[PDB]
């Protein structure tokens, strides 16, 4: 059922576009070993797309620990600290802090106020760019269709096509 | 130990989701089984004395688990395509009245037809 995938996450307000590497198996989350690409909201679709691809290349196909009671993918790696709930929240707080300091927000509410979020997943089958509905300041979610508003691209999509698809998803956010 | 933490003792490591992840507290990162840990203490159980009050509180949780499409927060992303099963782990106290058990069992059956397994544990 589960196949090897790569993830990334895009956050965008007025001041910037932020692409981070996400890693996982079923769920995917901010990878402290992954890469981050910051840019001005007018980045070319080529560069923006290479930002997405470079971030995806650093994505890990990983589980918390080995499981014996079930079937697990033979390609999957393991990292307990990635999935650890305390480390998860703390590296998020550092992720947040670095952005407020870099852009001089001096407040969390102005950081997230005008921020949209898009999910990126990639496997052998397709590249899926999924828009969200900004539910709470720090919570995004279903747009919510089923889930027809996702930007699905071919795996052979050029970087320009990928960056372009991302902007299409950013305009579909609610 | 707190109910939410106790629920984690019977689950694989790395399952715990960051706080306030909608209604989902645990996520089996390999199988896709989600678990929502809900608890009712003696005081809250006593407070919800009026009819349908207990049923409402649980149903309120059930609907969220079932109508879940996608949540992204604290640097973590989960959507319904990842989820293979949904369960509410419910703790109820000893002062739960027969009338209240009627609401509990009602929510159990409601959840089941909503595609959500409601599992009840009696806490001393
Ligand atoms: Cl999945
Ligand atoms: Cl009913």
């Amino acid at each position: 059922d589960i196949v090897k995938s790569a993830w990334a996450s895009v956050k965008m307000n007025t001041d910037f576009i932020c692409v981070d590497t996400y890693s996982g198996y079923r769920s995917n989350q901010l990878d402290p070993l992954g890469v981050q690409h910051l840019s001005s909201p007018d980045v070319s679709d080529l560069d923006l797309g290479e930002m997405v691809k470079d971030a995806l290349s650093h994505s890990r196909f990983v589980l918390p620990a080995p499981r014996t009671d079930i079937w697990i993918h033979p390609e999957v790696t393991f990292d307990l600290d990635l999935y650890d709930s305390r480390r998860t929240v703390e590296r998020y707080d550092e992720w947040v802090k670095k952005l407020m300091v870099h852009y001089g927000y001096k407040t969390k509410r102005a950081l997230f106020k005008d921020m949209k979020s898009c999910d990126i997943c990639c496997n052998h089958d397709a590249i899926t760019i999924s828009p969200t509905r900004h539910e709470k300041l720090e919570v995004w979610g279903g747009t919510g269709l089923k889930g027809s508003d996702n930007v699905i691209l071919s795996v052979d999509s050029s970087p320009t096509e990928i960056g372009a698809g991302l902007r299409l998803a950013l305009s579909r956010c609610k | 130990m707190p109910w939410e933490d106790y629920v984690g003792k019977t689950l694989p490591v790395g399952s715990r989701l960051p706080p306030n992840f909608k209604t989902y507290d645990y996520f089996d990162r390999a199988t896709g089984a989600v678990v929502s840990a809900k608890s009712l203490d003696t005081q809250t159980m006593a407070k919800l004395s009026n009819p349908n009050q207990v049923y409402s509180s649980i149903k309120k949780n059930i609907d969220v688990t079932a109508k879940f499409e996608k949540a992204s927060l604290s640097g973590v992303t989960v959507n319904s395509s990842m989820i293979t099963s949904k369960e509410v782990r419910l703790a109820v106290p000893v002062n739960t009245t027969k009338a209240q058990w009627t609401e509990i069992n009602r929510a159990i059956e409601y959840g089941k037809n909503q595609g959500v397994k409601v599992t009840v544990t009696q806490v001393k």
